[PDB]
């Protein structure tokens, strides 16, 4: 169940999100369309350094970006589902106590 | 607005901001207009604040009034993170347009990775028309233009409420087939069985295989329309070219150095006098016409008899005095500067006992008989005299 | 050989590699063979990598089919981690001594503490003889010679395997002794002290006293032989020299610089188009002559009529072209340049559609009349052509 | 004092003082006396230490024996953090103020914020007097004087005592009033409220009561005393200013450079044997007269014939020799040094056999015909002989 949750995330999303990967070149440098929005649209405090987005790294081999993150997210899940759906019992609880 | 607020000791001893301007100050719908200015690194960056050696150019102003278009610093487009090094100055320029009527004041900005906001000065700036008649627009690598202020949003809405829609369906499809106090009865009774058999698996079976299905469709076109696309472009910029001319800190064959050596603020107050140890360094004569604090600038009428275009909040004119006796060549002299306005108290410079570190920076400009501007860093310990 | 799956422009943008150069490309078991040449640490480096204030050499080959006798970089014998300062070059090589025979492919490498590997040139390798005939040696301090393709194994074993028998041992002990099922039923139905009463207890008093015993005694022992040990030796190196041999980016009275300005490679594709701000700034007329990317090799035929020895991975013809008309001395000239090789490809440099930033590095390798060769860093943002 | 017990290796290739001096060496309880030196900060810093961007200037001594009452470096008044810059030289110098009769070992001592303590020379210090006889004082800003040895603890009991007084009472109170033994029963037994009913909560109602008030009344009353309070003032110092005469490593026109080139020193022993690659670099003959080390001196006696004040414990004659042919002017010349004494083993530097890097650090100081002194780094890879 959640490695399918994991996996269908970027596919689901995909449909909304490829319009703004779309290319453009600003004074001679490459943008998304989603650089530029967020570049035109200004917001006091969000700059651009402080996205934690993929900058690169000299271990990514290919074009794998996307399948080794749903795989992992599905990895990951997994666990994080165990421990929350014992904790939607412990929230379910029925359990009456006696004194504060 | 927030930058009275700001701790006073930082506001002066980061960047240093000067010749600021706002190409307009009213504006219409979609017309263009720039701010620009150059700030100066302070040489000795306070700790509290982390190096600036990650930092990024922003346009001080509430929400998108005005559409940024460009921006530059260090002679580089700057839409990412910069490296700002202590003791330089750099010159930026920022591109705005015109979106949403009223009267907003827009700053200078720049925000470093470790610290936060540093706000420079801003400008009131006017805008007419009407946000409906707003656009971008923007050329993609194919060649086709987009209106930003819509593209792409029609799209989003199109695969977004669909899923909403049928997410509901889903819910009330069992909400109603089945009870909630008639499934709670009856798995607590012991069937259970009777809330949930197939084929209410086969409907199960069958939405599943839709979703899959649809999801896979889905992605399949919209790779059709848009068959190339790139990652989001991310990263720190190479290192930037600080200003040359002419000078400009530490820059040239002539130049002052001062140096401070002991100060006196009024708490409460709207007084400063510092002793500068002043040394040119040039082969000019030279008087001190201004001191510029945190976009602050305190002028010398002596030498702005008139007498500068710029925002209201931040001149003053009493930045006073030498005795007009100017200086040198060669010459080493150790002046009194007594700085008075009450648009010290106002943005709170005065709030510097309340500080951490007590203890003042800023540039000193002096003047030539002549136009030449001759710039030097000032800093260091000042003492507060507590006043009735 | 990991190398093409890397990401394009960091691999470009960060070590950029040259004369790279193996003593020999056959070798026996034990003669020895250098890999040698020299690297330029790119100005504008990438914020995914960490600084390479600590870095390390290594022979990019697959596990120890040579051994690695020395090795230096920046002038000194480099076996621990070293820093490169960004923007100098420096010069290294690696001794290494064959020893398993077979057709290897071997590479310059060096690590970065915050980033990982970064793969420079490789060659194949052809090692004859048998791997049995292989040796070192080594020698001690003492005096003494060791071999260390064998040195100290027994000592280990004659440690090691009589203390995994004695385990062995004491295990089968007590599961003899006792059972099991025997043992699990006794606990179970409350005794228990049926299965461990004294003198279990004196013969695991009597095995830990021995055990004990044997520990000191072996301590003693190696004590004895070997008196006079030191701890593993660690530690950062002191900092590197420069190569300042002659020019060599920025170093010396006389140098070319080149600005990218625009750049166009092909999605998909075997091109890249740039073009190159000039300056020279030698006493010379020069003409462009090479192109050095990720250890690639693109070569002006113009000036390389021939055509050197070197891997044919990595070695294109098509770094083409000037109009030979060799610029300066003095004179500033926007250059177009075209590179066009199966290799761009092959090495997967036309992945850089995928890489989060687009962006190109590396060095120009400039020529004079003469032997004289000029080098220059290009580098900055490429932007693609979306083709058929 | 712990000196001796720290890593050798790191001792010589950290920080290397020099010039260390105590202006006296008996005092009155109340006397001055300044404690002041140079010291260099090695060029190939060790990575077991962070970089000494943050450092603090100290006085190594036993407790306040002695009352720091102002200290300097890098021509700065440092109470608080400075950096200093790698391959540099400072000096410094410490006010002491005798405080506590007695003899003490007073050393000059700089903390690295990575890495801890590094102590330099230090001197006995004989103090006379008594202790019931030391004062400060000290000045208010507002002008008035205080003497630190006794301002403000008798404000500070007047405060604390009063309140545990209090909370005495209130304990004892209960203790009182209910039992211990009684009360657990009570509440054991199901009463409970026997223990506790209003008006208990009464007396607790208006002690709360009394406290809150007491509170707001001592801090209104401690507000109108003292109207004028500052933050703790924290923070690292603006860029130290380095020695610049004269020279003085790396500065000036004229030098002597050395390299090492190999090292023999003797385990266990009282011996190092170095060869060093002198270039000279300087207009003037240069004979070799002294090595420094931990503080160690080792002097060669060709040069000081006399012979200079400084602790016994660190002051060695065998820092021999040359062969007292004075080198150049711009000579080049490979030396052997040949450094013994005993306080080389009893300050453990022969513990460099222990250490985990075997790596010998420090200055070599030159001398002309006249005066002038010439000082140069030496530093690198020492081998231990192992001896009977
Ligand atoms: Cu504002
Ligand atoms: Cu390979
Ligand atoms: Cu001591």
């Amino acid at each position: 169940g959640s490695l399918g949750w994991g996996l269908l995330f970027y596919p689901n999303n995909w449909p909304a999100i490829a319009a703004f990967h779309q290319a453009t070149e600003q004074h001679g440098q490459l943008m998304t369309l989603a650089d530029l929005i967020g570049f035109h649209f200004v917001r006091t405090s969000m700059p651009e350094y402080i996205r934690m987005v993929e900058r690169g790294t000299l271990r990514t081999f290919g074009k794998d970006v996307v399948p080794v993150a749903a795989f992992f997210s599905g990895f990951v899940s997994m666990m994080v589902y165990f421990l929350w759906w014992f904790m939607g019992r412990w929230y379910s609880t029925t359990k009456v106590i006696d004194t504060i | 607005h927030g930058e009275k607020s700001q701790q006073a000791f930082l506001r002066m001893r980061t960047l240093n901001w000067y010749d600021v301007q706002w190409s307009k100050t009213t504006v219409n719908v979609n017309e263009e207009m720039v701010l620009s200015g150059k700030v100066h690194v302070f040489s000795a960056w306070p700790q509290a604040v982390a190096n600036p050696r990650v930092s990024f150019l922003n346009a001080g102003e509430p929400g998108p009034v005005l559409v940024r278009t460009a921006q530059f610093i260090g002679e580089q487009f700057a839409p990412r993170s910069v490296s700002l090094e202590i003791g330089k100055d750099y010159a930026f320029s920022i591109n705005l347009r015109g979106r949403r009527a009223g009267r907003w004041h827009v700053h200078a900005q720049i925000n470093v990775e470790g610290g936060g906001p540093i706000i420079g000065p801003g400008q009131w700036i006017e805008i007419k028309g009407d946000m409906k008649d707003f656009t971008d627009p923007v050329t993609l690598l194919d060649g086709s233009t987009v209106d930003l202020e819509h593209y792409g949003i029609s799209r989003v809405y199109a695969w977004h409420l669909p899923w909403m829609a049928v997410g509901a369906a889903w819910i009330f499809f069992w909400f109603v087939r089945k009870g909630i106090i008639t499934s709670y009865i009856r798995v607590a009774e012991g069937k259970a069985d009777d809330v949930i058999g197939d084929d209410d698996r086969r409907i199960g079976a069958i939405v599943l295989a839709l979703t899959i299905l649809a999801t896979i469709v889905g992605y399949a076109v919209t790779n059709s329309t848009f068959p190339r696309t790139i990652p989001l472009q991310a990263g720190l910029q190479k290192p930037l070219t600080p200003i040359e001319t002419e000078g400009t800190v530490g820059v040239g064959k002539e130049n002052v150095t001062t140096e401070l050596n002991g100060g006196v603020y009024k708490v409460p107050g709207r007084e400063l006098t510092i002793n500068v140890k002043v040394k040119n360094n040039t082969s000019q004569p030279l008087r001190l016409g201004e001191y510029t604090a945190a976009g602050l600038r305190f002028l010398n009428p002596d030498v702005f008899t008139t007498k500068p275009d710029f925002p209201d909040y931040l001149l003053a004119d009493r930045g006073l005095s030498v005795d007009a006796t100017p200086i040198a060549p060669g010459e080493a002299k150790e002046i009194v500067v007594k700085i008075q306005d009450a648009r010290w108290d106002i943005e709170r410079l005065s709030d510097l006992a309340y500080d951490t570190d007590s203890q003042i920076g800023g540039l000193l400009f002096f003047f030539s008989p002549d136009g030449k501007r001759y710039a030097s860093e000032i800093g260091g310990p000042v003492i507060p005299k507590f006043v009735a």
